[PDB]
């Protein structure tokens, strides 16, 4: 399981998109963060 | 129970048991000690769009009434993402 | 060629085996809906029509494109600069609300656009104004 | 309704049966409080959602804060902050 | 009153209750609720 609760402001005229390329104990050796794709995540609430 | 001595307990709860996930339905009517699994088998009717309801109904003193209990729910799984999830427990402590 | 021992030309002799076909689309299986609106839903029906389908309890696996749903946070300020901010693209299961932060632009919630479509849905974490929301969260209960 | 539900209750001591009269008592839970709970039991391990109505089994709360490479990373981390790459501009000056 | 509707919910829910189960089920309607009134039915030559 997973959270984002990172912390930022984005003020107007800016933008935060949040994004991990996961690796998991579910996945295979070889397979990287070139293979993983921005996978995104929303903050302040929870994920699987 | 003292307040209502029981010959039996409706252990009725509810559970979305994903694949392989298990709740274990007990009592121990010695109040804790024994965790005896309810020997008179749920009801498993679909208890609407997701869950099961397991609707127990069983004489747990079969001689006379338990005045004193503790029932339970064995959570368990395969693995820690087929996670087994309860709500509703529906306890009727009875005397028939 | 490893040289053990070999039927002949006309002793009735013969292979078996279960194999992995690759199963054929309309073939071994149509596609077919069930579940609607809050539940739409699709299904590799393994073709009750043509199926050479495996053996009952024997294994199927899919390949297919989908569409995301995106659930697109929408927000508006001081003279109507709406951050009409297209959102997270996901499934409609967890399609995500962006959790914009322009200090103008109020939480309205989300406008998701729909999966192959262009609508909206809103279940989220997501705050509306000083948590008035509040006037419905109790007559809620009390019209249970 | 409230206070014709405490009037069913003024009802309930008298109520004529209710039931026949067989109803003992109720053990229920909806997994937004600990007071049924027997977490003392230490066999015990659900995760209670405390608006939400519904528990699966405890976990383990594996917090990270990631860390930062800093090449890659085009962000200018300002201070405490991270922030775009940027250069300087001198916005104001006043010469005399 | 959600005190109220978890003993209502899950101990009206455990029953031991009514003489047991001599009624098996309920309909109301106020006049009120468009999934209680079957205009589908276009005899509802009504107006709630």
């Amino acid at each position: 399981r997973i959270v984002l609760m990172s912390t930022y402001l984005t003020p107007e005229r800016t933008g935060c998109t949040w994004e991990m390329k996961l690796i998991l104990d579910d996945m295979a050796s070889s397979t990287t963060f070139d293979q993983l794709k921005w996978e995104p995540i929303g903050n302040y609430q929870d994920l699987d | 129970m003292t307040e209502a001595p029981y010959n039996t307990v409706r252990f009725s709860y509810e559970a979305f048991l994903p694949k392989g996930t298990k709740v274990v339905p007990k009592y121990s009517a010695d109040d804790g000690k024994t965790w005896k699994t309810f020997t008179k088998s749920p009801t498993t009717t679909r208890a609407n769009n997701e869950f099961t309801r397991y609707v127990i109904d069983e004489k747990v003193k079969s001689s006379g009434t338990n005045t004193k209990l503790q029932v339970r729910l064995d959570l368990s799984t395969e693995n820690s993402f087929l996670r087994p999830r309860v709500r509703r427990l529906m306890v009727t402590t009875r005397d028939e | 060629s490893p040289q053990g021992q070999e039927p002949s030309g006309g002793t009735s002799y013969y292979v078996s085996y279960k194999y992995n076909k690759r199963m054929e689309a309309g073939k071994d299986y149509e596609v077919t809906t069930q579940g609607e609106g809050l539940s739409k839903k699709w299904y590799i029906n393994f073709t009750p029509s043509n199926g050479a389908k495996p053996i009952d309890q024997t294994v199927v696996l899919v390949d297919y494109t989908y569409y995301l749903a995106r659930k697109d946070s929408v927000f508006i300020n001081k003279y109507g600069d709406i951050a009409i901010l297209p959102g997270e693209p996901n499934i409609m299961r967890l399609v995500t609300p962006p959790l914009n932060t322009d200090p103008e632009n109020l939480q309205l919630g989300t406008v998701t656009v729909l999966p192959d479509s262009d609508e909206a849905v809103c279940i989220s974490f997501a705050i509306t104004r000083l948590s008035m929301e509040d006037l419905q969260k109790v007559k809620t209960r009390v019209d249970n | 309704l409230e206070y014709n539900q405490a009037v069913n209750a003024l009802d309930d001591g008298a109520m004529e049966g209710q039931n026949p009269l067989t109803l003992r008592s109720v053990f229920s839970e909806g997994f937004i409080s600990l007071d049924k709970a027997d977490i003392t039991h230490p066999d015990f391990g659900i995760v209670f959602s405390f608006e939400d109505a519904e528990a699966t089994l405890a976990y383990t709360e594996a917090v990270n804060q990631p860390k930062i490479i800093p090449g890659d990373t085009t962000a200018h981390i300002w201070g405490r902050l991270i922030s775009a790459p940027f250069t300087e501009e001198r916005t104001i000056y006043q010469g005399q």
